[PDB]
């Protein structure tokens, strides 16, 4: 009877998960590869500036200290420590005032943060 | 203007912070948003505010902004036909501005302000007017709706609108003070409206039910309760109330209830027909409907937007009857608040200002004499949801020591599918003594003796029900069987009724008046026949009792006959056999 | 009549119950309110 | 938008409540994901918030938890469900996950789960009659398309198997109301609560036997799992049903599996917050609670669609005036109670029709509709019932012998009752052959008696006789 | 007996070609807009 | 965890004419029998841990008498199992927490006897498992929350004790191991209203 | 206490009767209700079983000694019901139980042991 409907839908529903957990690695990739593009210190410079617009009166900033010196020239004009870290990647962390309170803006947090959001455009858009 | 910001928020309530200044009982603007709300309790620098739509999504910090002025409802042309929530918002603007669900914050009129009335004034200038007075009248559905002075006002004309159409912002009085009265005004809804004198009850308020207008009746101004379980129909007996009885205009207070009650009154009253000026039914109707899942807050505030809305076309000379669907959810929702006031309950979780609540909603109702020396009346009937049928809780007791009468609906009877399911040996009235010269001038001179004859016959055999029980029916001599019979025949002839059938659903007076006269000219007789020998089974065959049984469902029309003719029957049914 | 005096008497061992026990909440919620009222005094 | 804050400072941990300090930037009501020194994401919700800390109430349970490692950060200021018409054919656990090995869904809409109550003008009158093949609830508690009717069960009693047939044969007639001719299937959207892993492999296997699951959404909640996560099932089933229902014209059926372990959940995270109780330590606000999840029914005016609910909940001791059979009697439209007794004479399915009720019941039957005798037929078998019930009494008292002829005629048709109409053990019975076994059987009693039937039905149905029907 | 299964086997590995194909289409566009929505 | 929950088929017999003929119990099922005192609830626990067909027999004394695990202790060395040849303490496990131990230990014991009859069943055996009381572990879970200074349930016990009791009758069942192969455990709890 | 060192350290036979536990249950609940805690069925605390359990498991005899320790406790079931808590509570520590019975008492028998509710 419906054995074999729920066989073809099943079929057919796994193989869009396929293509767009395909595609979300595809970007996954794009965006791991940034450091190296010329664009990089301004969207750092861009990111650092959104993130300390959400924490007002941060005490720091905690990053990558290979990009450490794209970051020096503009914490100075407001005050926010700096302060430099290897695991953090493609982004950068505040602090809050009391040490109990940060902010993160890291490149694949974003991506995890849209992903679910944008999923029915890239369906939409990659099929009809 | 005291505004300050949001501080704590839980549930429905909301704690403001930098309020110094602001007055208990004032309405608020909680949130960027909007929300209605209103202050319940001052403390140091703080207000706490209940408020009365959903808080879901709320941050701490959005401002909160105090109005000075305590809730008060719109008072003018415009009000029947309607459908209102819990704080006097037109439902079909909120329908056709929002879709089919209900989003917070809407702000709408209760009164429409585009609609010209037909004004016609009846004051001429140089004229003193005083709070309460009757300047003028438009049409409203058949009715006269009469513009009237606010209760704080008085003066001189100055100037008075010729006539015409005009909406009701339009300043159709003007005094010679410089105060200009338009059609409507405001009133706040926990000041009871005054008048001039309250009368004595002497007229009664016809329901239409056979067993409450004749065993258990109500004064013109009085106030009745009826508590019952759930699955005893007591929405059937409210409905059938607002369907039959003779009051002029029906306000119905859904308080906490389920919507589909709203939704059948609203798709059925239009195609009923008003008993009395022969229009449309629902041009008679004011509703105001807080379903279940509406917020909590709000259904109080249902409550007193009803009685003040009565009070008002009491105000006009009508006779208004207001029918409150639940106290109880209305005392849920004072203790739900209670609960995060954190303040030390009463019995059962309730507040311990509940009984003075009660008292005071309970106490506006009555027969008075208007502030422009006119007649009018508001008769209250509210329904009680005691929890677990228990009927010994807070509520129910709370009501017990303040209301008229007292209609208890049991659920033995619903089981039967036998209605109305009104308990008789719990039931009780106050009322009777005090309306018997108007039944004896309008209804037959021996009224009352045929009422005490069937109370006293209905005693009678619930005291033979408790030999009934450990002995078995068939033991009794067959005097006591005749009272046993009789006692099953009341019940289910005269009691009985049938809210569905075409024809008894509505019952006149005068129709209880002759069931009554024959089923006690039958039980005469048939004593007498004991007494020569006759035996009780025979009795039981006689086939006038098919007649007996029938008569309800005999038209309002065809009854005299029938009914003369059953008499005589009646009366051969035992001379004939000797 | 031994039977009815049963179903009594346990009847009203519950509802002293169901008393005793919103008697101890009850007090719990006092303290509660006085505590919490002194701590800010 | 979509850069993470994370809150440390958690202060306190106790049972299902977590208190975080110096978070007056979360929302009342918002979701957060909390995380611990091992890297494992569990969830919780906002209840209180103020100038100093924030109150949270975990789903999952909270071991391995300590005050110096885990953070909180924000997922959404309100509770949200992704919906799609694509999710017919899926199982989720309680709070929404796909559970059946497949990828997630993608979202058309993403909807609020606490919903939104519908307009009682926009409201529309339910109407449209559905032949559940039971007799006792299609002529004496006929049950309506957009109807609130539980199930007022016991312990050791079937109302799984009554729900799992009704699911089965449900069917709307409609050469009986002359009007629309599709009759297109009921979707069906399971909830369960608490559920033990017996009563789920028996639904699972009964869906799966008729063919109902290709158009069936199944939210489960296992008794393994937390229990504070019983409070998100039952909102997050109506949230996908109303959209089906009201956004693509289906007929949707909801069946909710046990309302009392929802109540545990409640009462649980009540008596956490110290609420004031109701009667037995159930908070106070239980009765609007209830309301919110059952008053999410109906048919709305101007659509097609409708949706209707069959609450299941056991009675604890087979008590009529606990808190919750009470209060969900306060709220739904009647209910179908199943009694103890009816099951020990091996009846099924033992629905007692006395204290069972349909208050839509005259919405949908008579003339134009099932046919003109049904309303009458139906009370007056409830007297002829309840006249036999007090003679059963009566006998227990005066011995057999000493009854009259027409008392052991209601004897008589007590018992008959109980024995031909209730007991009917899986068959399919249409709305004709309900009424034709109800007629057989009120020939028992002497035509003069019948004194809640007209003339004319009584001249042209009286006087078959059961032997005919089945020997 | 079994043909339905076999019809039903042959149409869900032809539609799940299909779907396969016409992702592989506009796949490429996709990512590029996604990574454009992404970036602040 | 396991591989897969099965539906039980198979009777487990426990030795007793009433229980096996009226009310059958399966392989993986969950009974409960509670028992006023004086109703010889210990003699029917003996008996269906002397003679039932499980491969195994867990059981948990959580808060009863002491004699009740010494009856055990010394008579089970001499009576012999019936499916093998071996003596029948050989076959059971005894966890015994008696009720002048400890209160708020009875909670450990019944979880300590239920983690043990999992693992002989993920090793392929049929357990049984007699919890001896369960109304002495709600007691200590009433005890210890009253430390805490939470709101009580009905009775004084705590709002979350049915959770607990679900959560620990949901560990029974017929099942198919991480192995591959097949057991199954049984609980028949006692409660003492 | 005594009747331990007694039996464990010179090997007697100790019978230890103690006369009346329904006054020692009185005494048990006036104290803890002093100290605020959560009530029970009639008010009796809620840890009475653990209480008496703590007196009554302290019978019985040891091996490789040759003493031993027998209990009889004797409590007054008040209004004669077998359902209160403190009769109730001893039934479920105890390994029987003697009844006596007021129709015997009115006959004049003595001691007016009812055989047929008793066990041992």
């Amino acid at each position: 009877e419906s054995a074999g409907e729920l066989l073809v839908a099943t079929a057919r529903t796994q193989a869009r998960g396929e293509v767009l957990e395909e595609v979300r690695r595809r970007v996954r990739e794009a965006l791991e590869a940034l450091p190296q593009k010329p664009e990089w210190p301004e969207v750092v410079r861009k990111l650092a500036l959104e993130a300390l617009e959400a924490l007002p009166g941060a005490k720091a900033l905690v990053a990558n200290p290979e990009d450490l010196p794209h970051l020096e020239a503009l914490a100075r004009e407001r005050g926010v420590e700096l302060q430099a870290e290897p695991a953090l990647r493609l982004g950068v962390r505040a602090v809050g005032a009391e040490g109990k309170t940060q902010v993160e803006n890291s490149l694949l947090a974003r991506l995890d943060r849209a992903w679910d959001a944008l999923s029915s455009k890239v369906a939409q858009a990659l099929w009809g | 203007m005291i505004q300050g910001v949001i501080q704590k928020i839980a549930g429905p309530a909301v704690i403001a912070k930098g309020m110094l200044g602001a007055r208990m009982y004032d309405i608020c603007k909680v949130g960027e948003e909007g929300l209605v709300g209103e202050i319940i309790r001052l403390d140091g620098d703080t207000a706490f505010v209940q408020v009365y739509e959903d808080t879901s999504g709320l941050k701490v910090g959005e401002p909160v902004v105090s109005t000075g002025l305590p809730l008060a409802v719109e008072l003018g042309p415009g009000m029947l036909n309607g459908i209102y929530d819990g704080i006097q918002r037109p439902l079909e603007r909120i329908r056709e501005k929002t879709g089919i669900y209900i989003t917070r914050g809407v702000v709408v009129h209760a009164l429409d302000r585009e609609k010209k009335w037909a004004w016609t004034p009846m004051v001429k200038p140089g004229d003193e007017v005083r709070g309460g007075m009757v300047l003028g009248t438009v049409p409203e559905f058949g009715f006269t709706h009469k513009i009237l002075v606010p209760p704080d006002v008085r003066g001189r004309v100055k100037e008075v609108k010729p006539a015409g159409e005009y909406t009701v912002e339009e300043p159709v009085v003007v005094l010679e003070d410089g105060t200009e009265l338009k059609m409507y005004h405001t009133w706040p809804v926990r000041r009871a409206r005054p008048v001039q004198r309250k009368l004595d009850p002497n007229t009664p308020f016809l329901t239409g039910m056979r067993i409450l207008d004749v065993l258990f009746p109500v004064a013109m101004g009085g106030t009745a309760a009826i508590p019952g379980p759930f699955g005893a129909g007591k929405s059937v007996t409210q409905q059938s109330l607002a369907k039959w009885s003779n009051a002029d205009v029906v306000v119905y207070v859904g308080c906490g209830e389920r919507g589909n009650e709203m939704t059948d009154v609203l798709v059925e009253f239009p195609e009923l027909t008003d008993p009395k000026t022969g229009g449309p039914l629902m041009h008679r109707t004011v509703l105001i409907a807080n379903t279940s899942n509406m917020p909590v807050a709000a259904r109080e505030a249902s409550i007193y937007v009803g009685v003040t809305i009565a009070e008002y076309f009491r105000d006009q000379g009508f006779s208004v009857a207001l029918m409150a669907d639940s106290t109880s959810r209305w005392a849920e929702a004072l203790r739900e608040i209670s609960s995060r006031l954190e303040e030390m309950p009463a019995e059962e979780g309730y507040p311990p200002y509940l009984a003075a609540r009660l008292a005071a909603f309970y106490e506006r109702a009555g027969k008075v004499i208007t502030l422009g020396g006119e007649e009018g009346a508001v008769t209250i009937v509210g329904a009680v949801s005691p929890p677990g049928g228990d009927m010994s809780e807070p509520v129910t007791q709370s009501t017990l020591r303040i209301v008229g009468a007292f209609w208890r609906l049991d659920a033995s009877l619903a089981f039967r599918r036998h209605f109305p399911a009104i308990n008789w040996n719990g039931s009780y009235s106050l009322f009777t003594s005090a309306l018997d010269p108007w039944y004896r001038e309008n209804v037959a001179e021996d009224y009352p003796e045929l009422r005490d004859a069937i109370s006293e016959l209905l005693q009678r055999e619930a005291g033979l029900q408790e030999i009934v029980q450990l002995v078995g029916p068939d033991a009794l001599q067959d005097a006591e069987r005749l009272v046993i019979e009789v006692g099953r025949i009341i019940r289910e002839d005269f009691l009985q009724q049938n809210a569905y059938h075409e024809v008894d659903a509505y019952c006149s007076m005068k129709k209880a008046y002759g069931i009554m006269k024959m089923i006690l000219a039958f039980y005469k007789e048939a004593e007498a026949a004991i007494k020569r020998g006759v035996s009780i089974d025979e009795i039981l065959q006689l086939p006038v009792l098919e007649r007996i049984g029938r008569a309800r469902y005999v038209s309002e029309e065809e009854f005299p006959a029938y009914f003369e003719e059953a008499m005589k029957e009646i009366q051969g049914a035992f001379k004939a056999l000797a | 009549i031994p039977g009815i005096r049963a179903q009594i008497r346990f009847i009203q061992q519950v509802l002293e119950q169901r008393e005793r026990e919103d008697t101890f909440r009850l007090k719990r919620i006092k303290g509660k309110i006085e505590a919490r009222e002194a701590e800010e005094e | 938008d979509l850069l993470k804050k994370e809150y440390t400072g958690i202060t306190y941990i106790s049972g299902p409540l977590l208190f975080v300090e110096n978070a007056k930037d979360l929302a009342y009501g918002a979701i957060v994901d909390i995380k611990d020194g091992t890297g494992r994401v569990r969830g919780g919700q906002v209840i209180e918030v103020s100038e100093e800390y924030a109150v949270i109430q975990v789903f999952e349970e909270t071991t391995g938890l300590d005050l110096a490692t885990t953070s909180v950060s924000l997922v959404e200021d309100v509770a949200r469900l992704g919906v799609s018409k694509e999710m017919l054919g899926r199982r989720f656990n309680g709070i929404g996950k796909p559970i059946d090995g497949l990828p997630p869904i993608t979202p058309e809409k993403r909807l609020p789960i606490t919903g939104l109550p519908l307009n009682p003008v926009a409201r529309r009158k339910p109407e449209q009659f559905i032949q559940t093949g039971i007799s006792t609830i299609d002529v004496m508690n006929t049950l309506v398309r957009g109807q609130k009717l539980p199930i007022f069960s016991g312990s050791g009693l079937p109302a799984n198997e009554i729900a799992a047939q009704i699911a089965r044969q449900a069917t709307v007639r409609p050469d009986l109301s002359g009007e629309g001719e599709k009759e297109e299937p009921f979707a069906v959207v399971f909830a369960a609560m608490g559920i033990t892993q017996r009563e789920l492999s028996y639904f699972i296997q009964e869906f799966e036997r008729t063919g109902a699951l290709s158009r069936s959404v199944l939210f489960l909640n296992k008794a393994d799992d937390p229990t504070i996560e019983r409070i998100l099932t039952p909102r997050m089933a109506l949230t996908v049903a109303e959209y089906l229902a009201f956004e693509h014209d289906y007929h949707v059926l909801v069946i909710l599996t046990d309302m009392t372990n929802y109540c545990e959940a409640l009462r649980e995270i009540g008596a956490a917050r110290e609420e004031i109780p109701g009667r037995r330590g159930y908070p106070g606000y239980m009765y609007t609670d209830l309301a919110t999840i059952y008053e999410r029914a109906g048919v709305v005016e101007g659509k097609k669609g409708s949706v209707t609910q069959i609450p299941i909940l056991s009675m604890p001791d087979d008590d009529r005036t606990h808190p919750i059979p009470d209060l969900t009697g306060y709220i739904t439209e009647g209910q179908i109670q199943l009694s103890r007794e009816l099951h020990r004479k091996g009846i099924y399915p033992p629905i007692d029709p006395l204290p069972s009720l349909s208050r839509l019941m005259n919405n949908g039957v008579g003339k134009g509709k099932t046919r003109e005798d049904h309303k009458q037929v139906s009370d007056q078998l409830y007297s002829a019932y309840a006249n036999g019930v007090d003679i059963r009494k009566l006998v227990a008292i005066i011995g057999e012998d000493a009854l009259t002829e027409n008392d052991r005629r209601y004897l008589q048709f007590a018992d008959a009752f109980e024995r031909f109409f209730i007991n009917q053990g899986q068959q399919n019975r249409s709305i004709e052959e309900s009424l034709q076994i109800a007629w057989a059987l009120l020939s028992m009693l002497p035509q003069g008696e019948l004194k809640r039937i007209s003339k004319d039905h009584i001249g042209k149905y009286y006087g078959q006789k059961l032997e005919e029907i089945w020997g | 007996t079994e043909a339905l299964l076999a019809r039903y086997r042959e149409r869900a590995e032809a539609e799940a070609k299909a779907v396969r194909e016409k992702a592989m289409a506009r796949l490429d566009e996709a990512v590029a807009l996604v990574l454009k929505e992404v970036l602040p």
